[PDB]
This record gives C-alpha cells, structure tokens and sequence, in this order.
C-alpha cells in the first residue's frame, strides 16, 4: 500500500508525458495498463475516475472512436473529462447525443462528483 | 415402400438417399454430403444435426 | 426441516414428478451448498433428457472431484452427449485410485472408462478397463455383461476371468450368485458344467423358469443346433414378454433356420409397429427378405440395421453374407476385413474371411486366417472342418 | 427423388365401404394450423403437395 | 506434481495431454536453452543486443555510427545473413550453394521493383473498385 | 531528445532497412524506457535488447515482465511467456488487460491448443465489442476450427461497427474462403488491401486463395507484395515454398522453407517441409535431424511421425521405425497408407501374427488398392 | 460410341451393362472412320470424308490436415 | 435376505446401469413374487425407454387392481405411449376415493388432468387439477401445470391459493406458502409478490435462487421494464443458459430491445442444443422477424406452434407474421383462433382488437379494448390503442 500509490502516480505522469509528445500508441498501452490496474480500487476513489478519463482520451486520440464512446458512456457522470470525451464521440458518430446533452447541461449549469483536475486536456 | 412406411420423419429423411459401402464408409445425402466411417457414434448425430438443425451463413 | 424437503424431493423424483422434484432439489441446493443435493439436481436434469444443463451445473462451481459420485454423473452426461474427450478428461485415462450395501463407487468409474474406450474403438484398452472394473468389485454386473455380450474376451479367457474373481462379498448368497453369473458365460467350453449349474439353480430355488435361465437354454440349443427345443423354449418365453430384446436375435436366427416365413412376418410387423428405431426390427425385416431369396434388397435393410445400432455382430455379418452370397466377390473381402477389425475377439469373422480366401483359390492366406481362428476358438466344428 | 409415402393402404376406389362410419376428430391446434394454410390455398392441400413435389429431371 | 493450471483454465486435463504438454515443453525449452521441469524454474555499451541479419561486427559498426575461395567466403556469408545462423549450410555440398545463391539476388531484385494516366481512364479504377 | 530517435527508427523501418531503425529504437529506449511503441517496433522484427540494464540501470518490474512477454512472443517461445503469466502479472491485471488478452490468445493459438485461445480472447471480444485491431487472429482461428456461426457473428459485428476497417473486409474474405468460394474471397482481400495498403496479411491471404485456385503466378506476385510490405512474415514464405514444391523446383522451395523456419523455429509444418526439401535434395542424414527434432518438439502430430517412419524405412532403421509407426497408430487409427508401412515393418521384422491383422486393417481402409495389399499378404507367407 | 462406314455412314451409341442403344448420330457424306474421347469425357470427335469435325457433349486423410494448419 | 438384493437394485437404478437394474429387479420379483417388485421392474423398463415392456408386464397378471402404484405406473406408461382412452379407462374418469412422500391419489388425479389436457376438454382438466391441488398441496405439478398454460383467470387462481391450506406442512409451511405464492399470476396483487420476494431474500439466503430471479424478470416484463429483463436475465443466464422457463422472457425482452446479434447467438446455440424443443424454433422465428424476413418467420413460427400447441407465444407470433406480411383477412381468423384457444389471456384479445382497428370496425373493438383494460389498468399498449 505504501508503494501502491506511488506506482499509480508515476504511471499518470508517464501517460501525461507520452500524450504531450505526438506518441499515441505508447499512451494507449500505458492508459490501458493504468485502467486495468485501477480495477481493484473502489469506484469512490478519484484514481479510478482519472484512469478512466485518461483511457477514454487515449482511445479517442487513436481514432478508435467506438471503444472510447462505450468506455466514456459507462462512467460519464463521474468526471467532467469523461463527459467531454462522450460529447466528442457523440459528435463524431451521431450516436447517443441525447444522453450527452442531459449530461453536459447538468455539468454546465451546476458549475455556474469530480469537476476540476490537473490532468491534460481538462476542458474549460 | 411398404416396409419403408414404418419410419419417423427425421429417420426417413436420414435414410432417404443413404448408401452404405462395403468397407464401412457411409455416404449420407442432404436434400452437402456426410461421407465418413460408420461404427463411430458421432457421425450419425452429426448427420441428424445438419438434417434437422438450423444453419445460417448470415452474410 | 431440510430433511423433510430432501425426502420429498427424493420421493417426487422416484415418482416421475419431474417439475416438483427439480423444484425442491434446486431449493434444497440453494439452502445448503451440499454437493449431494447438486448431484440430485443433476440426476433430475439427466432423467428428462436435459444433459447439457446438468453438465453446466456440475462444471460451474467446479464441485467435481470433491466427491466422486458427482464426477461419475458428469462423466455419464458427457458420454451421453458424445463428447468423449471431456468425459475421458474428467474420468481419467487410467484408474486414479489404484494402489454400504451397494456397488463400490470406484468400480462404476472404471466401467464408464471402459465404455468410453469401447466407443472410441480402443478395444485393447477397453478390455483391461472392463477386467479391472469387474475385478475391483464383484457386486458390479454391467461390466461383466458388456464384456460377455460384445465378445471382448475369448471363451477360455472369459472362463479364466470368471474363475479368478471370488464371491466373498456376497457371503450367504455365494452359491446362488455364482450360478447366476455362470448362466451368462460363453459357450463352446465345458457346456455340461453350465447344464449342471442351471439344473441346480432351477429346482433348488424358485428361479425355475426365469428369463435368463431359459435364455441360456436357448443359447445352448442354438449353439448345439437343437432348433426344435430352441423354438419351443423361445415360444414359451415370448408368450410372456413379446418384446424381450435379450432373446430376439436368437429367436430370429432360429426362425430363419426353420424357414417359418409366416411367424417371421408376424414378428417383423409387430416390431415394425412398435419399435421402428431399434435395429432389432430392421434386422427382422431384413431376415424376412433373406428367407425369400432377396439378397440384393436385404443388403439395404442390413445396412439400415447396422447404421441404427453399431457394435451389432448380427447386422454386419448378415451384410457381409449378402455380399458373398451372390457374385461381387471382390469386396466381400473388404466387408469381412471390416467385420474382423471393428469386431475383434470373435473367431467367426476370421473364419469367414479365410473361407472366402479359399473361395478365390488362395491357399496360404486362408491357412493363416484359419490358424488365427483356431487360436481364438479351440472348440468349434466349423473352424476345424475348414 | 421420391418423398415418403404416408401409410401403406392400397384400397383405391370402391363402390361400398365397410370401415367408414361417419365420425370426426375434435378440433385441436394442429387442425386450426391446417385449416389456416388451407385458407390461402384455392385448391386441395393434397393436390398442392402433388404439384409442389419435384418431377424427376 | 507437475502444474498445468495455466495451460487450460479447466482444472482437469486428461493424462495423455499432461504427458503431451510436458514432453513437448521440455523439448522446446531445450532447443532454445541449449543450441527438468518448467514450473521449478523459468529464469535464464549499446542497448541493442540483436537484429535479424546482423553479425557482431555490424553491431560494432552501428555503435560507431557507420579467387574461388574468396567467392566461397562470400558464398557462405550472404547465407549467414539471410538464414539467421542456420547450421545446415555447412552440411550442404559446395555445388548446391551456387544455384540457391543465383536465385537469392534474383528474388531480392524482384523485391526492389515492388518496393519502388489520363483523367478519364484513371477515374474508372475508383468506380470499379 | 527521445521521440526524435523514435521517428528515426520508424522512418528507417518504413523506407529501406530494419537494422538502422532498430538501432535508433534502441537509442530511444536508452534515452527513456517508457516508449512502449519503440518496443513494439523492435519486436515486430526478431530483434531484442538487454532488458535488465534498460529497465533497471514495482512498476519497473511489471514493465520488465511485460517486455519479456513480448520478446518471447516475437521470438515464438510461447511456453515461457505462458509461465510468466502464471507466476507474475497477477490476475486482476491479467484478465482485465485487453492487450494482455490479445497476446495470451495469440500465444495459445500459436500452439495447436485451439479452444483456449477462443475462450480467452472471446472474453476479450465480450469486454470490447468494438475492438478491431488484431482480429485477423480470431478470423484465422475460426477458419482453422472450420466453424461458421462464430465467424458469421464476427463478420456481421465488424461490418456493422466499422464498415471500412481492413480487418473487417479481411474477416469477410476469410469467411467467403471458408464456405465454398475462392474468387469472392480474392475480391474481398483485394478491396481489403485497396482501402489500406501495407497490410501484409491481406496479401498473404490473397496468395493462399490464388494457390488454392491453381493460379501460381498470381499467388507468387501476392506473396512478393506481402514481403515488400513486411520483410519478416513466415506465412508468405511458407506459401512461396509450397508453390515452389508444386512447381517441382526444390532449390528455391528449400530456400523459402528454411527462411520461414528461421524466424519460427518451433513449428512442425515448417520443419517437415524443410525435411521434405532436404530429402528431395537427397540429404538423408540431415533430413532425419529436422524430423528427429520435430517428433520430440511436439508429439501427437501425424505428419512428423509419418515422415519419420517413411525415412527410417527408406534407409532401414526398422527397430525405431516399428515403434514410431506403432505410436502413430496409437495417436490415430484412420491413416490408410500408414498401416501399410506398419504391415511392411511387421513382416520385415518377422512377426506374422501382427502383420496379418495390420494388413487386414489396411485392406479395410483402402478398398481400391486391396490387390496390392493382397500381394503383400502373399509375400507375408 | 462406335463409328460406322460403307453401310449407313452413321454412329451408334452403346451401353455394355444393359445391351441397349440410346441414340444414333448421322449426317456424314462419306464414311466415318476416326473417333476419339475428350479429357473430361464429354466431347467426342468424328472423322469422315465430309471434311467435318462434329463435337458432341454426352457427359460432364490426415496428410492434408497438416497442410491446412498454416494459413 | 431379499433386502440386500433390494438395496442392490436401488443402487443399480441410482447409478444408471439399466441392464443390471432390470436383471436384479427380475430376479427379486421372481423370488418374492409381490406386486411392488413388478412396480420396480416396470419403472426400470420405463426409464430404459421401453414402455411396451412395462405396460405388458403390469397388465399380464392384472396387478393394477392390487396396489395403487402399479396402476399409476401403467397409466403413465400408456400416457407416454400415446394411448389415452385405455389409460383413462384403467385409472377411471372420476375420483374413486371421493409420513413422508406424497399421497398417490393426488398423483392419479394429476395424471387424469394431464390426460384431459391432452384430450382438449379443458374444463375437465381444470376440475381435475383443482381437485388434485386441494386434496394434496405437496403435488406442485397440480399448481404449475395449471398456471403455466393459463387455463384459468388469475383471479380464481388467487382465490384457490387462498382456499388451499398449508397446515399439514407444519414447520416448513412458513417458507412453503411464500414459495408457492411466488408462482401465481403477476397482473393482480403485484405488490404482495414483491414483499414475498424480499421475504425470501431475507432470513433464507434464497436471493440466489433461480425461481426468485425468474419471478423478478417476469415482474419487469409485465411493467415493460425491458432493460431490467436484459440485465437480470443476463446475470442469471450466464450461470445457466438453457433454463427453459427463463428463455421466453429473454427472447421477448431482447426483441423489444431490438438487438439481433445476441439473439442470433442464443438461437443458433439453442438450435444445436435442443433441436426438438419448440423454444429454439420460436427463437429463430423471433430473429427472422427482427430482421423483417416475414416469409421465413411464417414457417419457423408454424414449426414451433406444431411442436407445442400450448405455446401461445407461437400463435401470437404467427398472427403477427400474417399481419406484417400485408394481408389481414387470414390474420383476422388467426387472432380469433388465438383468442378462442386461450381464454383468460388479455393479450390475444388486445391484438385482435388492434387488427379490428386495422380493418376499421370499431364497434367490436370497443368491447375487446374494454375487456382487455379490465385487467391491465397501467400499460402503454392498452392506453395507446
């Protein structure tokens, strides 16, 4: 447990570093590894939400829009970035746009769960 | 024909064009072909399956 | 409490009350994770021809191996489903236990292993499996009867096996069970001993005119060609049970030899209206045609009988006879070779193949096959005459 | 290619019948299935089966 | 006892396959390990250890950022690269090396070509495909 | 100064030569160890690095284990990687990880074990219904299983979700090849490679379908295009070797077979093809060595035992030939020609009692050639 | 099929199993002498002095298991 | 002495060694010569799929008048032998009588009810099943067979459930009553079924039981909570995929969700699992009609209807195929016959009224929408129509 948190943090920094450069397959594998590792931890902890958002972002970036759309649809309410990925996938495929609307309207109205984060591509 | 009237539908369908060769290899006719050695129990069930079972290529 | 539900489930299952029995079995299983209740549920699933559900029930929790009886049930369901590979997987290639008032559990598993090997046409391994099964527990009878009926052992080896096994388990019933098992042994060897044994069993005990004693008498008469007594005994037994499949092959052969066309037609129609699936009916129809000099047509019905039931010596031997009787001598050899290979342990196919080799006027091969047949059967007028 | 004959009776035409005494089976779900496939048929089902049967090529 | 859990998630494997896997596995490892059980043990300057077709000398050249007998030396050397250190070439008779060599550059030269239109006509390819 | 080396490696991989690109991928790994894409690039070739100094000089240990798994998979040694999956990579990563499922299924499919690959990355398909990458392995496995319903499920799902992905049209073509048709499958693979070039598997399947269509030149051209797209692909090399064998020219057949075997050392089919090429060349002593390796490498393989027995009977090692034929029969009784060699060996050794039964079995198996079996029976006594 | 000449200038079909002709082919100015069979057994050729070549159309294992492991 | 042989015979029946079972049963019967031994041998013959031997052996010495179990076994053998008039003659049309196990009179009454159901005189079948369930409550078949084919309106089912007494169970009645209560019809008194569901879930760890899950799925099916069918019956189908009771609801809730891949997979597996069951062909028909290939749906619904006459789903799907094909004159008689065959079931009447809308005769459709609405106060179809 002492080193368990360190591995997750280091992995998160690795995915951010990989996404910062135009290196996407490595980001794909690293996000996949973090998403698989975070399975044991409970849904209430933030780390699961951040890992799911990173995995969805990596899937969206790699043109595999369907998998990113499904993954984000699973946990769309938990994080704002997951909702962003859901909206991007909905615009790209024109599938399930209504659910995207019912999520984004609530997230925008409430602002003006997890809402803010330090991760990359966190929307404003 | 008289002695053949005593069949079930599926059993007769199995035996519609059945031909048994001397060496034991049996050929079964589908109204594909089910050429295989007899005296193994699985082949007859496989002929039954492709006879009454449903197979669909589905594009 | 739970015991009342368990006994109610048992009684419903015995009474063919399938819905209630499965219902109570499922709930007694959900109440307590006792694998015997799972075995009972699998039994109910097996009884109404729902094998896959029982297999998946016993496999889902991996409770097989914890207790042997559920393993036996799963293996039996697999062999019924013809997935022999997985049945051999769960049972094992050989005996794993090799160093109550019922049949020992390990003996049943070895019987199932022997049956699976027999289905896979591995006769050499099926033989040792059945021998081990009968040796481990003498309470078992299915392995003994399967070995005797399918002629997986030579008559001398069958007698040696019978002498080797003891009857210590039965105790008080030792002599009566010795005689009862001795009823079913193969002929051609010291038949007078069997006559004495069935004579002792007839008058001393109330089993004077039962099904198997008269079946043995019919077999003795048929081997000795005492066809008058053959027909008499077969009639006085069939008058009681009109569809006893144990005696029908001998009865049909007896009628063919006597050329009772009219009785044969009655039997053929009666079995056609009642048992169209079983190969006995179509064997009867084929031999009715055979008695009328219809070899060319009877070939098809022998083929039908062979297909509807494998491991039937009568059907395939009659098919080879239809081949050899009229012309087309070339592939009668192949038919007899198939008979010999697929039915090992009987001198008759080897003798027939040697006879046919004589018919083509090839001599050395005939002599070799006949010495093989004499090795298989020492006491038979046919082989020594040939 | 011959299909299965139903029954083996070869009585054929006859002036007088002995077995026939007027009797009808009770309506059962198969009968309403049968009368239904007959509703779309302008001819007898037996004649339809004969015509639908394939002649030998 | 020999562990076979990873080979098949089914907890029970028939004994014939147990020996079939054990015999096959030891031979496969013994080929790689030598140019015993699997469950007891699984173990055993430029980063680049190896590349297909390069000898040790080629690696050193990379790290620095770079007549009958003689042809026979060039005869064998090319097949050292193409066959990834195959030991059968030494067992091949000399005159069998020539024809395979002639076909070697012939098939290689064919790769070089493979690795290397009017408006009306060139539209049909897209429509027809 | 880490991704630049990766770009150098990729451009070298793409344009002319793999050696310099693998070198620069190794340099990139030297700058930073977490560039998994470079590791995939190097593992696409049969090239390896010294992982102990890369990853050390528990996340690094996990990464090292995964690197060893990929290196073993690329090197085609599935047994060690399966064992590491057993010991390291605990379950809550192993089952969930889609890429681990891909690799594990490919590993099991490399071995003759077929049902387990189906189970594993069928669980994968359940986890990610829209996954398209590396599904040609499911297509090939389903073709090998001669199963049509799951192949149809795959084709319909992939057509519904991605009409345009190359894997989808490849699966459609594999299904068409499976059912009855070859020209439709050829058209299928042509469209599949038209939409996306550099897909060597499409060209390999094109060549296989052309070969099954008795068109040698088209199959050769498809295989050469596959090699141009991908320098290292043993399937197209094996296809070319089989084409050369059917043409009868054994020299380039042996060349192609050995080239295919070099990158896939453990494969009984490639070993047997190389041994047959050697026997055609006449190297009896060397041919046994590969066959001897093949039989020990994987028992329960009909072709390896059959060729072993044929070669031993050719130069008369009857003592070992008798037992290799006996076990060949034990693992399968339906071989027609094999029982003939069984009987020949039995008669040569001088055990007539087994010879008679064996020739009887052979006569049962082959109705047409019974006369020659009859002649051998005459020669038996 | 059998050629003919000097009597009817025709061709006769034959079935050796049942001994019954099926069809007769004629239409040659001079006698027919030259005949032959095709590869598929369908086409047949006639030779006669009429400078005609008449073409009729009367008719129409585990080793491979190891082959099909690699695809 | 005989007791050891009896235990051996019982073990032989237990281990499914039928040849030995018949051997030992015959030996013990010849020794003792008592009718119970004949019953055991007849049961062995019945299990060996040889009914003629069993009926002949029972009838030979006229044992049916000696015990009460031999006659029941002979009647059941006649039933599965496709003979009804003589079976009923042996058993008797009416009641001749008007510790563990169950009383045999209840089993005989249930067999009479099954004969009547096979003979289509449905009112007599209702009478027989009601008498069987009132005489004995351990005979759960007298309840399940009655409720499965909807032989009676749910109201009288509830009244008979209230009327029948669980007192003789005693200590186990506390669960037996709720467990029997679970299986009644769901349209009326829906809340009580839910309270009983939680009652079973608590204090008895039966939340994992398949029957509770099936009742939950049917609850969700009625209120048209189709997504809940999908989730729950997917959870339970993973554990058991061939529960014949659960499958029809899954097929319906799948069709409503309009997904073809899952239904294709399930139907194609079931076709090669249970070729002679009507459920698999009904599933195939649902798949084709989800694919809008009505012509094949016609035949593949006809096959399912023929295989099981009391499979109202097949009748309704057949009439749906007729309606969707384009012609309605025959579909009119289709919904008419479906309504006549299954009295007390509102849905065929509703579909008949909808076709009446399609043909523009509203006078009659008023009455059938009223009778359908009498029992279904809250569901989208009734209110929309």
């Amino acid at each position: 447990d002492d080193q368990a948190l360190s591995t997750i943090i280091q992995l998160q920094d690795c995915i951010q570093q990989a996404i910062q450069q135009l290196n996407y397959s490595t980001a794909e594998f690293l996000a996949e590894l973090l998403y698989a590792e975070c399975s044991i931890l409970d849904k209430s902890s933030v780390y699961w939400s951040d890992a799911v958002y990173l995995y969805a972002l990596s899937l969206f970036l790699n043109k595999s829009y369907h998998t990113a759309f499904q993954i984000s649809k699973e946990f769309k309410e938990y994080h704002l970035g997951i909702a962003y990925i859901f909206g991007r996938c909905a615009l790209q495929l024109s599938q399930g746009v209504n659910e995207a609307i019912l999520t984004l309207l609530s997230i925008i109205n409430v602002f003006s769960m997890v809402l803010n984060s330090n991760l990359v591509h966190i929307p404003d | 024909r008289y002695w053949n009237s005593f069949h079930d539908e599926d059993d007769w369908n199995l035996f519609n064009g059945m031909e048994l060769e001397s060496n034991g290899v049996v050929t079964f006719a589908g109204q594909e072909t089910i050429t295989g050695s007899i005296f193994d129990r699985r082949i007859t069930q496989l002929a039954y399956a492709r006879n009454n079972g449903w197979h669909e290529l589905a594009l | 409490a739970i015991e009342r539900l368990r006994l109610w489930r048992f009684d419903a299952l015995m009474q063919h009350m399938y819905r209630t029995a499965e219902y109570i079995a499922d709930k007694v299983y959900n109440i307590s994770n006792d694998p015997d209740d799972a075995f009972w549920l699998g039994q109910v699933y097996y009884n109404n021809n729902q094998y896959v559900r029982a297999v998946e029930l016993i496999t889902r929790n991996n409770l097989d191996g914890v207790n042997i009886l559920c393993r036996y049930l799963l293996g039996l369901s697999f062999v019924k489903l013809q997935r022999f590979d997985d049945a051999l997987d769960v049972i094992g290639e050989y005996n794993p236990f090799s160093e109550d008032g019922g049949i020992k559990m390990e003996s049943s598993l070895c019987f199932l292993r022997g049956k699976i090997y027999f289905a896979q046409n591995n006769f050499n391994k099926a033989r040792d499996a059945f021998r081990e099964a009968i040796l481990v527990d003498i309470k078992n009878f299915e392995a003994f009867e399967m070995l005797l009926s399918k002629n997986l052992l030579t008559p001398q080896e069958e007698w040696d096996l019978f002498d080797s096994l003891d009857f210590k388990e039965f105790g008080e019933d030792k002599e009566i069970m010795k005689n009862l098992y001795k009823i079913n042994l193969s002929k051609y060897i010291n038949t007078e001993d069997i006559t004495k044994s069935n004579e002792i069993l007839a008058k001393d005990y109330k089993l004077a005119d039962n099904v198997d004693v008269v079946r043995s008498k019919v077999d003795i008469c048929y081997t000795q060609c005492k066809f008058n007594e053959c027909l008499e005994l077969c009639e006085t037994v069939l008058e009681n049970d009109e569809f006893n499949t144990n005696i029908l092959p001998a009865y049909i052969g007896c009628l063919y030899e006597l050329s009772n066309k009219n009785k044969l037609f009655l039997l053929s129609h009666r079995l056609a209206e009642t048992f169209p699936k079983s190969a006995i009916t179509w064997f009867s129809v084929a031999t009715y045609y055979m008695s009328l000099d219809r070899i060319s047509e009877a070939q098809k019905y022998y083929s039908k009988s062979s297909i509807l039931d494998p491991s039937f010596a009568a059907a395939w031997l009659g098919f080879a006879h239809t081949y050899a009787l009229e012309g087309e001598q070339d592939q009668a050899l192949t038919a007899y070779s198939t008979a010999s290979r697929f039915f090992p342990g009987m001198h008759l196919p080897k003798l027939f193949l040697g006879m046919q080799f004589m018919a083509m006027n090839s001599l050395n091969l005939a002599e070799s096959y006949f010495v093989l047949a004499y090795d298989i059967c020492p006491n038979d007028p046919l082989v020594l005459n040939e | 290619e011959i299909t299965r004959p139903s029954s083996n009776s070869v009585r054929g035409a006859s002036l007088l019948t002995y077995q026939q005494r007027k009797g009808r089976r009770l309506s059962a779900a198969s009968l309403l299935q049968s009368q239904f496939f007959d509703s779309m048929s302008p001819v007898r089902p037996d004649s339809k089966q004969l015509l639908l049967s394939p002649g030998k090529q | 006892q020999y562990d076979y859990s990873p080979f098949c998630e089914r907890n029970t494997l028939r004994e014939s396959r147990i020996d079939s896997f054990l015999k096959a596995e030891r031979a496969a490892h013994c080929l790689v390990f030598h140019k015993y059980r699997p469950d007891i043990d699984i173990m055993c300057s430029m980063l680049l250890e190896s590349v297909p077709g390069c000898n040790k000398e080629d690696l050193e050249r990379l790290s620095r950022r770079e007549r009958l007998d003689d042809i026979i030396n060039h005869e064998t050397n090319a097949l050292k690269s193409f066959w990834n250190d195959s030991g059968l070439v030494n067992s091949l008779q000399s005159h069998h090396l020539h024809e395979e060599y002639l076909l070697l550059q012939e098939e290689l030269k064919n790769v070089y070509k493979i690795k290397c239109e009017s408006l009306r006509d060139k539209c049909r390819r897209h429509y027809s495909n | 100064l880490a991704t630049l080396n990766c770009l150098l490696g990729n451009l070298y991989m793409k344009l002319d030569h793999s050696k310099e690109g693998a070198f620069y991928h190794s340099e990139a790994l030297a700058i930073n160890p977490y560039l998994w894409e470079s590791y995939e690039a190097i593992c696409k070739m049969r090239a390896t690095v010294d992982l102990k100094r890369v990853f050390f000089d528990t996340l690094p240990e996990i990464m090292y284990n995964f690197a060893l798994i990929l290196r073993s998979s690329s090197q085609y040694n599935s047994f060690k990687a399966i064992r590491l999956f057993e010991s390291q990579i605990p379950s809550h990563i192993k089952d969930t990880m889609p890429w681990c499922l891909v690799q594990l299924g490919k590993l099991h499919f490399e071995i003759i074990n077929y049902d387990m690959s189906l189970k594993y990355f069928n669980r994968l398909k359940d986890l990610q219904p829209a996954r398209v990458k590396d599904m040609e392995i499911f297509s090939t496995l389903l073709w090998h299983l001669h199963d049509k319903v799951k192949s149809s499920n795959l084709a319909n799902g992939l057509m519904d979700t991605m009409p345009n992905k190359p894997e989808t049209w490849c699966c459609i073509g594999n299904l068409l090849s499976l059912q009855k048709d070859h020209d439709a499958a050829i058209k299928a693979f042509e469209k599949a490679t038209q939409l996306d070039p550099n897909f060597a598997y499409a060209y390999t399947l094109q060549g296989h379908e052309h070969s099954s269509n008795d068109s040698s030149d088209s199959a050769k051209t498809c295989y050469r295009k596959a090699l141009a797209c991908d320098p290292q692909h043993y399937n197209a090399y094996y296809g070319l070797g089989t084409s050369a064998m059917k043409l009868g020219q054994y020299e380039e057949a042996l060349l192609y077979f050995e080239k295919a075997r070099s990158i896939n050392p453990v494969n009984v089919v490639l070993i047997c093809c190389c041994g047959g090429s050697l026997e055609k060349l006449g190297y009896k002593e060397k041919a046994l060595q590969y066959y001897e390796l093949a039989c020990h490498l994987q028992p329960t393989s009909s072709l390896s035992k059959y060729k072993m027995g044929q070669l031993l009977y050719s130069m008369t090692r009857y003592n070992v030939a008798l037992q290799t034929f006996e076990e060949l029969v034990k693992l399968v009784p339906d071989d027609a020609t094999a029982h003939y060699l069984l009987g020949q060996t039995y008669r040569i050794v001088g055990r007539k009692k087994d010879a008679i039964k064996e020739l009887t079995v052979a006569m049962n198996l082959d109705p047409k050639g019974n006369q020659v079996i009859i002649d051998e029976l005459q020669k038996c006594h | 099929v059998t050629s003919h000449g000097y009597s009817k200038y025709n061709l006769t079909l034959w079935d050796c199993n049942s001994m019954d002709p099926i069809a007769i082919l004629k239409g040659h100015s001079f006698r027919v002498l030259h005949l032959t069979l095709s590869n598929d057994g369908t086409t047949v050729v006639s030779g006669a002095g009429d400078e005609t070549l008449r073409y009729w159309k009367l008719f129409d294992s585990l080793i491979f298991d190891a082959f099909n492991q690699i695809r």
